[PDB]
């Protein structure tokens, strides 16, 4: 009731708080244990009527010759929805929750997805190099260029992203990463550990998002080049590891923008705080595996297709004319490990695999392979 | 009685006159005062223009002129000196401070007006530029039919020189006079008076480059600042022997330019510096 | 990353005042190129409020109307006047690619059947790939000594234009019988404009993919030869029911076969979460033939109706059985040359477009490739 | 340091006198120069009130306007009636001269456009620089047998005053038929005045930099001879909306090239912290261009309006396409010299200003040193 624990040899249960189980009572339930220290530090953290009546009921307890533990959780219980209640009041209406969401999807999850194309075209050059010491204010400027660039204007949220850069304990991307200053009333929900599973997000679908630009430019270099008899192999090869990123980057808005229609759901109908607490928890635990990014397998096979495309949509940009010199002899040792690599992936799919097949097979092409 | 005690400073005694009024004396703020004692003082450049016969009384002469003032605030600006000078160079040692009276001397800290003196030798030494290179752009004015290659790329050095001068003061016009007086006005509105005046005073010696973390920024100002002064002294019987101080000039601004940008990957005051200084250049 | 837009022709002039007002409608703009109180992305079109538009006696029609402060027949005739006039128009159209930050395409408007458009419109996608080379230029070209017109073009559009999109209007007029019961150019405009809307509204708000030009079109054309689309418009509510309106050859502007690529474009806002089970049935009733010898899909995205302006749909197709058109014509130009100072580009423009229809009906094979 | 006007001819008179009319409303000055009861520095134009105003038919009304308590058409002949007063007239501006403190300079309004004054104006520069030879002279010259009487005042302006700020009729009309719809004299000064007042507000109302007439010129103007002044005013809402909406040739009062110096009043409350983002997306969208030789930049000052009398500002340029006013008029010369004691004047006049013209065209060069 009051934030603060009267204890000085190690005797109550309870010693960023935690909680002790070697030493909790027996008849006494691991459930309500973990009641209590979330109605404890609640108030620890937060420093009318709903006093003088928690009191007297605590007394009226000690009263009782017999403890009965259904009435013991019959009085925790409304006292942990009474606070969690006026805190999902803050939580939400007065601390707007739902606007901070909408910038963590816009910025976090690619959810402004324009303002990185233009972001990739401008700090290129200054990451494709091993990142040093001095690389990481040279792009923050680009990113905040570019920002301003797509008329983008606000002094508000712009300066709480600050790009960082894992550097001395490889190329710039590995090592990218993107941090939020969290504000006071939302540090309660949003831990370095929530926001770090966050970034991990945010480097994966950068990744993909770089690939399919310079794939594309590629596509516009072949547009470019109308007027070889070797130099349709290109686009038959071209056209055909386009399809197995576009797709793969399909599904995303059918995994990010109906995730998020069900979390944006689970706040505005439940008034308990603990809801937000386990659906927000819920829904970021969807999104490290329906993305594909935790099982291993599938994880470690388009792994390779990313790189592998690397090397083909430079080697066809490192030249100005027809593959001649070794280029054709280059060009057909991908094709050998590609075009394996697409059948591999059809023998990995035959829970959530078929909302990636159906697009893929819907034209039924892959059935021939 | 905290509420009952800040109220009682602006209603009755005026805290917040006294700010927006030493800033119209110390920090030069208000124009043709500054404007009216460097010029005076300027005029003479030893023995004389140090006795209080003169430098006391050129004051009483500076505030009729200044058209704003002459207030009981107006009073107490002691325009006394802290060094006895023997005899080109950029430094005329000289203090100015305010005086107050026991209610609101317990806030204004005696520590605090000694940092404006710190501020304010650097502020008029940088009227001594406008000025001295006010006189030879009007110095050469009498001198016009004499029009030759000789002539026009003479002038042309002042128009390099001048600018440079007229954009680093452009600088110290945004920074300690307007937006860090934006804090600390809208920052306000009885500890806490202390602890807010320590840090306004504080942004304005850290965004004037005065601080010694930034110091080398502030050497190779007085490089700068010497060779207008030299350039002075030669009011075309000596053209090369301009020619090359010029050609100084140049290398040292384009070394500036350096010493800054090296100096952004280790401060947002000083971003907005490098575009001043740069603008659609290398 | 911004398109500069062109017009050209009776026709193409026409369709961008209409396509002008449409778009200007769905933001907050009042018709002085100015906004209005009432997150919509609009550099894309807008330059700052003026359109990046370049118009070439109807333009007198364009300022007496309310929204002035918004900015012969013969093709060997049309062509003559564009030399005269190469100087003066690259300036207007030069300074405006310098104006804009990156310039990405060329939309352009015109008809193969109205003389300035085939005299004009022809000369300048020569031009255009000769001074920069590094840009798409797509047009939203219209089909209809007529047959003449349209033949000559359609040498220029099949290695100029590295996209394209038909819209018939035999088809148009038909539909306006139909479902509009109009019977003027005045009434069936209103749908064109639409169709020019809807198509590029991925690109005015922000979203995941679909950020460029580039990001249609490149999944619907695999090779230079295959560069001819066509659209799609049904709303005249569940994500199931608009697609099973699209297939049907009953709303689509066109007079084996089968598809290549399809984009689907969904402006309402329709739960994401059942799209995945809708695509799963028309896979099972197989409403839609499709090429075996490549790997291809069938794509969908989602957009926002402009709220200062319910479900409305539009799809992208690439069908060979557009080579169907281009026979017809053809075949009447050879109808013509039998029946009536070298006459010798008539002649290989011919064998060109032969080469095209030859594509197409080549493509419908299971040996496309060589 | 005290100011003093001088106005000729019928176009000065009238200007000046709505100069003096918006001026005195900025003070708490009655128009029967009393102040009333209702920080500003009124003693540069006004002493002790009496306004230092010199003014050489439609004088009668003037004294008839209720402000009454506030004090041929050839060049030669001009010239001629200025000499036949020499000292008559001069005496006027002696005792005002030494009556007055400390003189800092002369503000000249006057108009070119074939006027006694413009003739009359050409006289007064040249005994200017004869008596006072440490007095600025500034010029608010106005453009309009015109072509006679226009270039010949550009040889003496060219050499006599140190500083002039340019106003073509022709460019204000333009402002007049589009944003206050005339389609008079009258009416077209309404703005006219507007630019001289805020022109000197740096002036009147002390501030920390330029508190003096030098001050403001001395940065601009780079040498004796390239000293030819255009100006802006866009208010007719945070900086960057005023800075961007000065640049635009739409509000210049002017009818390869590039900028030499640039310097923005703003008069407004704004909030100083944003002065520098403002500055930042103006250089970032490269949307205007200086010159390559030496660092040129742009400056801006911050006032406080008239607290009787919202966010204005006012934008001074130097730029060199000026030059290109110059070649109409000359250009004329030429025409009306085959067309028609010595006529020996007018040649070296032609003969000056075409150095003027090549001054100007070899400045834009990265090499324009010796
Ligand atoms: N869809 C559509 N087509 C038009 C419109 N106006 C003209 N056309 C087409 O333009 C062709 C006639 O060309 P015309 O205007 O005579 O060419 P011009 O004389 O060079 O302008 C017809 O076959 C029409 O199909 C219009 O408003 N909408
Ligand atoms: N900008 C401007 N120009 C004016 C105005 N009134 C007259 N002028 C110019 O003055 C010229 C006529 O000069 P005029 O009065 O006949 O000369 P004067 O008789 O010697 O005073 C015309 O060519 C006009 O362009 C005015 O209110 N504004």
């Amino acid at each position: 009731l009051h934030g603060l624990l009267l204890d000085q040899h190690e005797e109550f249960f309870i010693k960023q708080f935690s909680l002790r189980v070697e030493i909790l009572p027996s008849y006494i339930p691991v459930r309500v244990a973990e009641k209590i220290l979330f109605v404890g530090e609640s108030v620890q953290m937060f420093e009318k009527n709903q006093e003088d009546t928690f009191a007297a009921e605590l007394h009226r307890l000690k009263q009782q010759p017999l403890f009965s533990l259904v009435d013991f959780e019959q009085v925790v219980d409304r006292i942990r929805s009474t606070v969690a209640e006026h805190l999902w009041k803050l939580m939400v209406e007065e601390s707007d929750l739902l606007g901070q969401l909408k910038i963590i999807k816009d910025f976090y999850l690619l959810g402004r997805g324009e303002l990185f194309q233009a972001f990739i075209d401008t700090a290129q050059h200054m990451l494709k190099t091993p990142p040093t010491a001095v690389t990481e204010h040279d792009v923050n400027v680009a990113f905040q260029q570019s920002a301003h660039k797509v008329l983008l204007d606000d002094d508000n949220l712009l300066p709480l992203l600050h790009l960082t850069i894992e550097y001395h304990g490889a190329s710039g991307w590995a090592a990218l990463g993107l941090s939020y200053k969290v504000q006071w009333p939302l540090h309660i929900l949003f831990t370095p550990a929530v926001l770090e599973k966050y970034n991990v997000v945010f480097k994966y679908l950068l990744s993909v998002r770089r690939v399919q630009a310079e794939l594309q430019h590629c596509w516009a270099l072949q547009m470019q080049r109308k007027h070889q008899t070797d130099a349709i192999k290109w686009r038959l090869r071209n056209h055909m590891a386009f399809l197995v990123d576009n797709l793969q980057y399909y599904l995303q808005v059918d995994v990010l923008e109906s995730q998020f229609s069900q979390l944006l759901h689970q706040i505005n109908s439940t008034r308990d705080f603990e809801s937000i607490r386990l659906a927000h928890d819920h829904f970021l635990s969807n999104l490290l595996a329906q993305s594909f990014i935790l099982l291993k397998p599938v994880f470690h096979c388009l792994n390779e297709i990313l790189d592998l495309c690397h090397s083909f949509c430079s080697l066809v940009s490192q030249n100005l004319g027809p593959l001649d010199e070794r280029g054709a002899a280059q060009l057909s040792i991908l094709v050998k490990g590609f075009s394996r690599q697409s059948s591999l992936l059809f023998k990995i799919l035959s829970n959530s695999d078929l909302a990636q097949l159906l697009l893929r097979l819907d034209y039924n092409k892959y059935y021939t392979q | 009685v905290n509420k009952a005690a800040v109220d009682y400073f602006f209603v009755e005694l005026h805290l917040e006159a006294h700010y927006e009024a030493l800033r119209h004396f110390l920090l030069m703020e208000d124009g043709e005062f500054a404007q009216s004692l460097s010029d005076l003082l300027f005029e003479k450049l030893p023995g004389e223009l140090l006795n209080p016969l003169v430098l006391n009384s050129v004051l009483s002469k500076a505030l009729q002129c200044s058209l704003h003032g002459d207030t009981p605030h107006a009073s107490n600006l002691s325009l006394a000196l802290k060094y006895l000078p023997e005899v080109p160079d950029v430094l005329s040692c000289l203090e100015l401070r305010y005086k107050v009276d026991w209610p609101l001397n317990i806030v204004i800290t005696e520590g605090c007006v000694s940092k404006y003196s710190g501020v304010f030798s650097f502020l008029l030494q940088l009227k001594l530029m406008m000025w001295a290179l006010k006189d030879v752009c009007f110095h050469l004015k009498r001198t016009a039919m004499a029009g030759s290659v000789q002539f026009r790329q003479l002038q042309l050095f002042k128009h390099e020189m001048q600018h440079f001068v007229k954009v680093i003061q452009g600088y110290i016009a945004n920074q300690i006079l307007h937006v860090t007086w934006c804090e600390f006005r809208a920052r306000l509105a009885l500890e806490e008076i202390q602890r807010a005046h320590a840090e306004y005073l504080h942004k304005a010696v850290f965004r004037g480059l005065l601080t010694e973390k930034a110091a080398p920024v502030m050497n190779v100002i007085h490089s700068i600042f010497s060779l207008v002064l030299k350039f002075r002294s030669q009011l075309h019987p000596n053209f090369a022997l301009m020619q090359q101080s010029y050609n100084t000039f140049k290398y040292y601004s384009h070394f500036l330019f350096k010493v800054v940008t090296k100096l952004v990957n280790r401060q947002p005051h000083l971003e907005d510096f490098l575009l001043r200084i740069n603008f659609n250049n290398y | 990353r911004e398109i500069i837009t062109l017009q050209l022709g009776q026709c193409g002039n026409q369709i961008g005042f209409e396509f002008w007002k449409q778009l200007c409608a769905e933001h907050g703009i009042s018709p002085e190129a100015i906004v209005e109180e009432f997150t919509d992305r609009k550099d894309v079109f807008f330059y700052q409020y003026i359109p990046r538009a370049v118009l070439l006696r109807v333009i007198h029609s364009i300022l007496n109307s309310p929204y002035a402060k918004l900015y012969g027949n013969n093709w060997a005739s049309g062509f003559s006047q564009g030399e005269k006039i190469h100087e003066d128009i690259f300036d207007i159209i030069d300074r405006e690619a310098d104006g804009s930050d990156s310039l990405e395409g060329f939309v352009l408007c015109h008809s193969i059947a109205g003389g300035t458009g085939s005299g004009l419109g022809s000369y300048l996608l020569e031009r255009l790939n000769d001074r920069y080379p590094k840009k798409l230029v797509q047009t939203y070209s219209v089909f209809p000594v007529q047959p003449y017109n349209s033949l000559l073009t359609l040498k220029r559009l099949t290695q100029n234009a590295d996209c394209l999109v038909v819209l018939d209007n035999t088809a148009l007029n038909r539909i306006a019988t139909d479902r509009l019961h109009i019977q003027s150019f005045s009434q069936i405009n209103q749908l064109v404009s639409t169709i020019m809307s809807a198509s590029t509204t991925t690109l005015r708000y922000p979203g995941y993919m679909n950020n460029d030009l580039i990001g249609l079109i490149a999944s619907l054309i695999p090779t230079p030869r295959l560069h001819f689309l066509m659209t799609g418009y049904t709303p005249l509510t569940t994500v199931l029911d608009v697609m099973r309106r699209l297939l049907q050859p009953k709303n689509v502007m066109v007079s084996n076969h089968c598809y290549i690529a399809i984009l689907n474009i969904i402006q309402g806002e329709v739960d994401p979460t059942q799209v995945h089970k809708s695509l799963q049935r028309i896979r099972e009733r197989k409403l839609a033939n499709f090429i075996p010898w490549g790997p291809a899909s069938i794509q969908v995205a989602l957009s926002r109706k402009s709220p200062y302006l319910r479900v409305s749909g539009l799809m992208m197709a690439n069908h060979t059985s557009i080579s169907s058109l281009f026979e017809r014509t053809c075949r009447q130009y050879d109808k013509l040359r039998k029946r009536e100072d070298n006459f010798d580009e008539m002649d290989t423009s011919r064998e060109i477009v032969q080469q095209l229809i030859d594509e197409y009906h080549a493509a419908t094979r299971p040996d496309y490739i060589s």
